[PDB]
């Protein structure tokens, strides 16, 4: 129907907006986590330098 | 000019038109080519010239038509050596020296336009009959860029 | 399989469910199709808000080049040479069409190079222009030393010899050719102006009075070597000035010669886009959104139609994503189509002038495509003013296929879609010309004689005539020339007015009741027709059959007294006792029958339709104006009558003392005075009868069927059906 039509295309755009909604939520904590992944390789590579100071 | 019809554009995607105009303002910022005219020097250096925005770096910056002149017509010398090479090696078909002929006789215009007092230099280097010989150049471009050049000089020097 | 001009065809509002992407190509392609309006949609907020409107002003841009390009190639001398070859694609092309795509921002870039290159030359040839005529007077130069036009030197002298109180040497010489001076804008002649002086504010003053006298004033040598350095490198600037002015005119010609051939192509097809973009303006294409989502006029009969072209070109584009399409709850009324064929048009439109039609009603169009060409002709009558009109007619149906594509202009105007309408009307010249029986004003006798007036007749004696019969085509030939024709010829087309125009009323009421069933509305129906039709054929068809019924009796043979000619009715008007000379048994005395069915019908009339706060109001003045329409009308179907006696009159007036003296007969100097005499005729009838009394039957019958006619069935008023596409803009706007 018509009204139902108009209910689908809403229904369409609703899912649109929650997959780029959804999409922008995966971007912030994969930055998030790649930041946090960062950090703690870096406090690795600190903590190897640390040792090799220690072994010297 | 692709990238600003693309500009230009509506393109119905919010990433894509962030990208569009990132990729806009990157060539903006690249367009400092011209302004330097340290590019302009080494183009000259250069055997050939490209139609790169430095070809427009009077009309869009006339600060280096007076470094052109500086060194009694230094650059004007320069560039009309470069002329007289590519003309008396003929090869005005090829592509590249057309190309490079086209970029000289457009530079040439815009600096002597913007000082007629080059005209004398112009005219002791023979450039003065050089371009009007080279009006019948066989490429198209090539023929109406030397019009251009020699109605700019014609124009300049009947005053 | 496709509805034809019965009446509105069937409107269809369907939903539009373009894909963002596909936008541009799928908004070309439907108004290619010629097919289909678009909903005026977000309308509510101001013009400058739109989502298109860089695109609009962009193209609007780019349209202004194009007109600059046509406004200098007219300065020049050069015009158009592709004309033909674009319109014709344009104007009824298929399917296939080469959209533009990204070549539309390749042509705005094109545009804009062009501006800027032709800029710059037309600077260059001005300039160097500028300089030319300059040096064309130093040239021919070689104290004061000047040159000015030759004929003001004598006042230069005058004035040289007045201004100081004494004398001072002068010298002049006259020039080999006019030089075209920027101050005087156009070829003057002139001559050299030599002078010389002591003082040094004497040779200021000099300056001064050459420069007010508008004299141009050069730096010559006295010298002769210095003179001829001079001269020597304005040669050698010079020869330098021809060549590149000769190279640059070369390039500008052959620029502006190639360009002309793409350019009124290029005009045409780049008025595309603007169309496009305001229609898809009314799409409501949000940035933002997707799959664009419109609506749109379209004929019900072509939606499978539209829909496969849609898809042909959705496949031709490659968009993956289907489109779809789907009929909204048309409460909205939608607007009238009539497929009209090039054999009707003109009919159509001249109806449709009055009023559009409503939503879905009986198009009055299609009866007056018959009924105005006839009305105008029983107005018309001759044969040989219809006839030359007809040929007329001929001479824009025959070269249709050239004048589509010739300028209308001021010598045809409206009479370019009156080819048929003019056919139409000058056939039914014809016929009733057969039927009025007058080859301009003087009456044809090929059918069997008439009236038999005795055989004995005196010097100058005053003759009757015989029914020995009826003439069988027409009005009886016997006729001319009586002193009773005219009364005879005037009752009969009185007659024949009357009861073509009560016909004509029958037949166009009977389409309210057609309208009324079609749209199966039962309250009106019985409130409007079977009242209104029983009055009006109880007052006039009785008036009608009364009269019928007075021709059908034989009245002299049959004994009882003959009524008036038209009598019966207006006698009536008194009262039931019927005054005398009965129509027939009873004839006279049923009728009151009528006339009460018809005054109790009156406040049933008044009273049906209100009973289902201003309805009632609305209804009275309904029934008072149907009945003074009905009254008034019925007595203006008269017209009919009243020019066809006027056309006859004045043709008979024409052809007694404009053609035919018959002076000099058998004689040469006879031969020419009738030559002359025949051509100032055919002029006069040419000219003042079909120009003016042609139209003017024409504008006649033409308010007859817009009011009569329509009036009485035609009341509703709907929108217009005006679909998205155009043809060509060849018309060289400014």
């Amino acid at each position: 129907s018509q009204k139902n039509g108009i209910a689908t295309l809403l229904q369409a755009e609703k899912e649109a907006h929650e997959i780029v909604s959804k999409a922008r939520k995966y971007r912030q904590d994969k930055l998030k986590q790649a930041k946090t992944d960062a950090a703690k390789e870096i406090d690795s590579y600190k903590i190897q330098k640390d040792k090799e100071l220690k072994e010297f | 000019p692709t990238v600003q019809s693309l500009s230009e554009r509506k393109y119905s995607d919010e990433e894509l038109r962030q990208d569009i105009s990132n990729l806009k303002e990157i060539l903006e910022n690249e367009y400092q080519e011209l302004t330097s005219f340290d590019e302009y020097v080494a183009e000259l250096d250069s055997k050939l010239l490209c139609w790169s925005p430095p070809h427009v770096d009077n009309g869009f910056w006339s600060d280096n038509i007076d470094e052109f002149k500086k060194d009694n017509y230094k650059i004007f010398r320069q560039l009309i050596e470069l002329l007289q090479a590519k003309v008396r090696n003929g090869d005005v078909n090829a592509k590249q020296e057309k190309i490079i002929i086209q970029v000289a006789l457009n530079d040439i215009t815009h600096v002597v336009e913007l000082l007629p007092e080059s005209i004398d230099v112009l005219d002791k280097t023979g450039g003065k009959a050089d371009i009007m010989e080279l009006l019948n150049h066989s490429d198209s471009r090539v023929k109406y860029e030397a019009l251009k050049a020699t109605q700019a000089i014609i124009g300049y020097t009947f005053k | 399989k496709e509805e034809a001009i019965f009446r509105s065809a069937e409107m269809a509002l369907v939903q539009f469910y373009i894909p963002q992407e596909i936008s541009r190509d799928s908004a070309y392609t439907l108004g290619q199709l010629g097919l289909v309006q678009f909903r005026d949609l977000n309308s509510k907020v101001r013009a400058f808000q739109r989502t298109f409107v860089n695109e609009i002003r962009r193209l609007d841009n780019v349209e202004r080049q194009y007109r600059y390009f046509y406004s200098l190639l007219k300065k020049h001398d050069i015009k158009l040479y592709e004309g033909d070859t674009d319109k014709y694609l344009d104007g009824s092309g298929e399917l296939y069409v080469p959209p533009s795509g990204s070549v539309i921002d390749d042509y705005v870039r094109n545009a804009s190079y062009l501006e800027e290159r032709l800029i710059q030359m037309e600077d260059a040839t001005d300039q160097i222009e500028v300089q030319k005529n300059d040096l064309e007077q130093y040239r021919f130069i070689l104290y004061v030393t000047g040159v000015i036009a030759r004929d003001k030197v004598a006042t230069l002298e005058q004035i040289l010899w007045r201004v100081l109180r004494g004398n001072l040497f002068f010298k002049t010489v006259e020039i080999e050719q006019p030089v075209y001076d920027v101050k005087t804008r156009e070829y003057k002649h002139k001559n050299a102006f030599i002078v010389f002086s002591h003082g040094d504010l004497i040779i200021k003053r000099i300056r001064k009075i050459a420069e007010s006298l508008d004299a141009n004033l050069y730096d010559v040598d006295s010298s002769n070597e210095g003179r001829s350095q001079q001269l020597a490198k304005v040669n050698k600037n010079l020869s330098d000035l021809y060549t590149v002015l000769k190279t640059t005119s070369t390039t500008l010609e052959s620029e502006l010669y190639a360009i002309a051939k793409e350019l009124d192509s290029w005009f045409q097809d780049v008025t595309r886009e603007k169309a496009i973009f305001e229609i898809l303006n009314k799409s409501n294409y949000d940035t933002n959104r997707k799959i664009l989502i419109a609506e749109g006029w379209i004929p019900r009969d072509e939606l499978a139609t539209l829909q496969a072209r849609l898809g042909e070109m959705i496949a031709r584009l490659g968009i993956d994503v289907p489109s779809i399409i789907q009929v909204l709850d048309t409460n909205h009324t939608p607007p009238t189509f009539h497929r009209t064929n090039k054999f009707t048009a003109g009919f159509q439109s001249i109806c449709d002038c009055y009023g559009i039609a409503q939503y879905r009603e009986i198009n009055a169009g299609l009866p007056t495509i018959v009924t105005f060409p006839f009305m105008f002709a029983i107005m018309f009558g001759d044969m040989g003013h219809g006839f030359l009109m007809t040929l007329a007619a001929l001479s824009l149906v025959l070269n249709e296929k050239k004048i589509n594509k010739m300028k209308r202009g001021e010598i045809f105007d409206m009479a370019f879609t009156g080819r048929y309408i003019i056919l139409l009307m000058g056939v039914f010249s014809m016929y009733t010309g057969f039927l009025y029986n007058d080859i301009f004003s003087k009456t044809m006798t090929i059918f069997k004689s008439g009236w038999k007036w005795p055989d004995h007749w005196k010097k100058g004696e005053s003759i009757t005539a015989t029914s020995v019969g009826t003439y069988p085509i027409g009005l009886d030939w016997a006729w001319h020339g009586t002193e009773n024709a005219l009364l005879f010829s005037n009752s009969y087309k009185m007659k024949l007015s009357i009861l073509m125009g009560f016909i004509h009323m029958t037949y166009s009421y009977f389409f309210s009741l057609a309208n009324h069933l079609y749209f199966n509305s039962m309250i009106d129906i019985i409130g409007n027709f079977i009242p209104g039709l029983l009055f009006m054929q109880g007052i006039f068809g009785y008036l009608s059959v009364c009269i019928v019924y007075k021709w059908a009796v034989d009245w002299v043979k049959d004994g009882k007294p003959a009524p008036g000619l038209l009598n019966m009715l207006i006698n009536m008007f008194l009262s039931p006792g019927t005054i005398d000379d009965e129509l027939y048994p009873h004839q006279a005395k049923v009728q009151v029958f009528l006339l009460l069915m018809a005054l109790v019908c009156i406040p049933w009339l008044l009273l049906v339709k209100p009973l289902h706060g201003d309805i009632m109001i609305h209804q009275v003045i309904h029934t008072i104006e149907f009945c003074l329409n009905c009254v008034s009308h019925t007595a203006s179907y008269l017209r009919l009558w009243a020019l066809s006696l006027a056309h006859a009159q004045l043709s008979s007036v024409l052809w007694t003392m404009t053609i035919q003296i018959a002076f000099g007969f058998r004689g040469f100097v006879g031969v020419f005075m009738t030559v002359a005499l025949f051509a100032m005729w055919f002029a006069l009838t040419c000219a003042v009868l079909v120009l003016m009394e042609g139209t003017s039957a024409m504008l006649h019958s033409l308010r007859l069927h817009w009011v009569e006619s329509m009036s009485k069935f035609f009341v509703g008023e709907g929108l217009p059906y005006e679909p998205f596409a155009f043809e060509y803009k060849d018309m060289e706007v400014a």
